[PDB]
């Protein structure tokens, strides 16, 4: 399964196994998975940006 | 088990005059006035209050294929066949200043909420990423193998991505000028794309099937489909219910959430004699949901409320 | 004509009005008799009134 | 094919693998793994594409002519088992 | 890159180096935040809508009244969405064509 | 550097035109074929060109109904493109002031 | 007793009598002036 890392790899791909195929349970209720980080990094995001 | 039970969305009000199919639409922040790109090689303002117009705006060259409105700065953002992004000053009555350096005509933009920027999706595949209020551009996206449908962006970590035609939904990551990553779940080319005010997944679509993908980390969410057609536009509203138009004229409501839609929505919203396969190009939820724009190549623009009922069956 | 004209009152220019640019002041400005006048125009469309044919 | 018809061939499976990781279709990627397992590697092409074919989707065709070319091979004990498998990830009459 | 900068061109000069901040005036995001804006606009509907309101020479002839209460046959207000004809079409060709 | 305005936005207009045209085209078979959708641009493209401008219906027999009904569709847009175009030349020849010749008189034949 | 020699009809009240609550507007008229742009007077 390693071998679709040949050539440049650095950080983002999140395609090697087929386990994302189908996706994980259902639609559920959370905060911090269904929402959004808190305000602080949107604010530290905008000044890096 | 489709919980939250989805309220039944019908129709509003219905407008028409416009001289050519309605290729984009946008509203004010405040819900003060509305506007629609055109056909007609004019941008059309229309003030849906009462029912009533805005303004008629002239100058494109061609065809208006996107707007946006400036939450700083009453300034338009405009796009479209004429490959002449320009971003409309509306407080002389006349435009901002135009944005360069497309090389074909541009399918889209979209505005940063939070830095001052120029998004776009160009047909020449580009998708410009420009530094605006300086004159100034930021930098090119490229990488996509057909032009790029779709452009989407926003203040949180780096969720760039722009609708390609290639299939493959493409996500950039601006901040290094850079990307982020390849989408290869859409099997065909991917003509609708939405931001759900859950903010967590980001949301698209494609005439084969709907891909709603949960990010930032390269995670996705889930597979939409049941509707079979070209996909015209998808839309995710504040109640949980996505509309999703269609250019044959098939319109699907959209219950999330609960895993799978909300409505089938068939309705013949042609004009006089003139309908042929016309459908709705485009669509818009407004502020507090009680009503959707309806902007379709017949020049209709019809807006959709409800009548308040119970229903709410299953399947 | 008045009873086949459907207003008690308001009348626009109807058949024969605005004549302004050689005798622009010392054209006539209007009068009951002129509406009379356009109700005369009317009796000339109905004194004619062919059924299907290209008329004024 | 081109690659394949040189006399190296090494780089030619190894292309082949490249195109397992590269995306499947689930047309070139079975055909193209049976041309290969039909070339050499039996116990190991098979296992690679058991492996593969049971990684994403299942199969109808290909899944049962696989189970028939590694039936055929040596044993049908691991094919039975691997006919259970199958049949249990889609279950039908046939 | 490092590289791709020598000379300029027209229609690149310094321009609207200042850009404009949404006024109180105008749009106010807090505002936005906690407006009223369905209520506002249910009621602003409900009032548009609310209120909409607003004898030997004629016996000589061998002819008789013809074309008499047909008005309405020809619609004022029509949006059609056939560009050949309909009704602007129609003045425009009978105007440049006689 | 292009939208040049002149005749070249009407060129720019057909092409872009026959751009998102292809790839409609091409999303609307869900397999069919590959180099079978790229003859397709002719037979459309020109009967579209000889039905629009003629008074031939251009029916083509044995036609993939709905590219047909599409190609259609967006031909009477590109119908449209070439009618109000030319009611606001009509507005630029008699009331506004005459160009040259060839798009004075051009646009007059075509009225 | 059949239709009109110039008007006649070409394809007519398909869109009037469509909806049956739905109320059709169309202006081609003005739709507002250009003197005020929905702009601030701050003057």
């Amino acid at each position: 399964d390693a071998i679709a890392r040949q050539g440049q790899s650095k950080d983002k791909v999140i395609y090697s196994k087929y386990t994302d195929l189908v996706p994980k349970e259902v639609m559920n209720a959370d905060d911090p998975d269904l929402q959004r980080p808190d305000e602080e990094a949107i604010k530290e995001i905008t000044e890096k940006t | 088990p489709k919980p939250q039970w989805h309220p039944p969305w019908k129709l509003y009000r219905v407008i028409s005059g416009h001289l050519g199919w309605v290729r984009c639409i946008a509203v004010e922040p405040g819900n003060q006035w509305f506007v629609t790109g055109s056909a007609d090689r004019t941008i059309k303002i229309w003030d849906l209050a009462s029912g009533k117009l805005k303004l008629s705006l002239t100058g494109h060259i061609s065809t208006v294929r996107g707007v946006i409105v400036s939450t700083r700065s009453p300034y338009l953002f405009s796009c479209g066949e004429d490959k002449q992004v320009k971003c409309w000053d509306l407080e002389y009555n006349k435009v901002i200043r135009h944005y360069h350096g497309h090389l074909s005509a541009v399918y889209g933009l979209d505005l940063h909420p939070t830095i001052d920027v120029l998004v776009t999706c160009s047909r020449d595949s580009t998708a410009r990423i420009w530094d605006v209020r300086t004159k100034a551009s930021v930098h090119t996206l490229s990488g996509h193998t057909n032009a790029v449908a779709t452009v989407r962006c926003q203040a949180a970590e780096p969720q760039i991505i722009t609708g390609s035609h290639d299939t493959t939904i493409r996500l950039w990551d601006l901040v290094a000028g850079k990307t982020r990553v390849t989408l290869t779940n859409h099997k065909k080319s991917v003509r609708a794309v939405v931001l759900h005010p859950r903010h967590y997944t980001f949301a698209s679509g494609s005439p084969d099937n709907i891909k709603q993908w949960k990010f930032p980390d390269g995670s996705f969410i889930q597979n939409l489909s049941g509707h079979n057609a070209i996909i015209n536009t998808l839309t995710v509203n504040s109640d949980g219910v996505l509309v999703s138009g269609a250019d044959n004229g098939t319109m699907h409501l959209w219950d999330w959430r609960t895993g799978y839609n909300f409505q089938r929505v068939h309705a013949a919203a042609v004009q006089p004699g003139s309908l042929d396969e016309s459908g709705i190009f485009a669509c818009a939820f407004d502020q507090s949901e009680s009503r959707l724009l309806t902007a379709e190549a017949d020049k209709t623009i019809k807006v959709y409320r409800e009548d308040d009922d119970t229903a709410t069956e299953e399947t | 004509y008045l009873t086949e004209h459907p207003d008690p009152n308001n009348e626009n220019i109807v058949g024969y009005n605005n004549k302004k640019c050689w005798p622009r002041d010392a054209r006539m400005r209007l009068m009951k008799h002129d509406v009379n006048l356009g109700r005369a125009v009317f009796w000339d469309i109905k004194n004619r009134l062919p059924r299907s044919v290209t008329t004024v | 094919e081109m690659e394949m018809k040189n006399r190296q061939v090494n780089h030619a499976r190894n292309i082949w693998d490249r195109a397992i990781t590269t995306l499947p279709r689930v047309n070139q990627f079975w055909y193209k793994y049976t041309y290969m397992e039909e070339m050499l590697g039996n116990v190991a092409g098979a296992r690679q594409v058991f492996e593969r074919w049971m990684e994403w989707q299942p199969e109808e065709q290909a899944w049962h002519s696989y189970i028939n070319f590694e039936l055929r091979y040596k044993e049908v004990d691991r094919a039975r088992t691997i006919y259970e498998r199958f049949v249990l990830v889609h279950p039908d009459v046939k | 890159l490092s590289q791709l900068s020598k000379q300029y061109s027209s229609r690149d000069l310094p321009s609207h180096t200042k850009i404009k901040y949404r006024q109180t005036t105008q749009d106010a995001p807090e505002e936005v935040r906690n407006r009223d804006f369905r209520r506002e606009l249910e009621e602003r509907e409900r009032a548009a809508a609310r209120e909409k309101n607003r004898r030997r020479w004629d016996d000589d002839v061998v002819f008789k009244n013809c074309a008499k209460g047909v008005d309405d046959q020809k619609k004022d207000k029509r949006f059609v969405n056939d560009t050949l004809r309909s009704e602007f079409h129609k003045k425009f060709m009978e105007k440049y064509i006689k | 550097a292009k939208t040049v305005t002149k005749q070249r936005v009407e060129s720019h207009f057909d092409l872009e035109l026959r751009a998102a045209v292809m790839h409609d085209i091409l999303d609307m078979m869900p397999e069919g074929i590959k180099q079978n959708k790229a003859r397709t641009i002719l037979q459309h493209l020109s009967e579209a060109w000889r039905c629009w401008k003629a008074n031939i219906p251009w029916k083509v027999p044995g036609l993939p109904t709905p590219i047909e009904n599409m190609i259609l569709r967006y031909v009477k847009a590109k119908a449209d493109w070439w009618t109000n175009t030319a009611h606001y030349n009509r507005e630029r020849i008699r009331r506004g002031a005459t160009v040259d010749k060839t798009v004075c008189k051009k646009n007059l034949g075509r009225l | 007793e059949v239709v009109l020699h110039e008007d006649k009809k070409y394809y007519p009240t398909a869109e009037e009598v469509y909806g049956p609550e739905v109320e059709t507007i169309v202006q081609e008229e003005d739709t507002q002036p250009l003197t005020e742009p929905i702009i601030k007077p701050v003057k």
